[PDB]
């Protein structure tokens, strides 16, 4: 909603243009949540596009 | 099309150091040098880098949008 | 061809950088011409080869 007038760059026009890793998030079942702390499942680099 | 995450013939997690390659590409580092500090040592990494063709945004200009 | 007509003329579409002679931004990208990459206006191209 808020970009310059020409914003050439993909960035600066777009959000969320590249699906980085680190959007996915981990749906615990049953017990997973108490059994496993938070941040423990999540992926290793984080930064795959 | 776009880069591949793991190398063909390893398997060394290759597709998270594309963009910052393209940084070192946006920076004054060649080819060589940019490889070796992104930690390819075997050549196989550095051809998967190297040989790799970014045809993702010029699909995405012919995406309906 | 006399030196002060080809100064005059190259005055008006080229500016002096160290010396040398570079066309002007608009001269290259024309009022109704694009990026041929990005398809951003020629006003910007012009801005930013300033
Ligand atoms: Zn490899």
């Amino acid at each position: 909603p808020h970009a310059a007038k020409d914003s050439s760059d993909p960035n600066e026009l777009y959000v969320n243009h590249k699906v980085y890793t680190r959007h996915m998030t981990w749906i615990p079942l049953g017990n997973q949540a108490d059994l496993f702390p938070e941040g423990t499942i999540r992926p290793v680099h984080d930064d795959i596009l | 099309m776009i880069i591949p995450v793991r190398c063909f013939t390893c398997g060394k997690i290759v597709g998270n150091k594309w963009e910052a390659y393209l940084g070192l590409l946006q920076a004054e580092y060649t080819e060589g040098d940019a490889l070796d500090a992104l930690g390819l040592k075997r050549y196989c990494c550095r051809r998967m880098l190297l040989a790799h063709v970014d045809l993702i945004e010029k699909l995405l200009n012919y995406a309906p949008l | 061809i006399d030196s002060v007509a080809v100064l005059r003329g190259i005055q008006k579409v080229a500016m002096l950088v160290q010396g040398n002679w570079v066309v002007k931004s608009d001269i290259l990208y024309p009022k109704d011409s694009s990026s041929p990459h990005s398809g951003v206006p020629a006003e910007v191209l012009c801005r930013g080869r300033d």
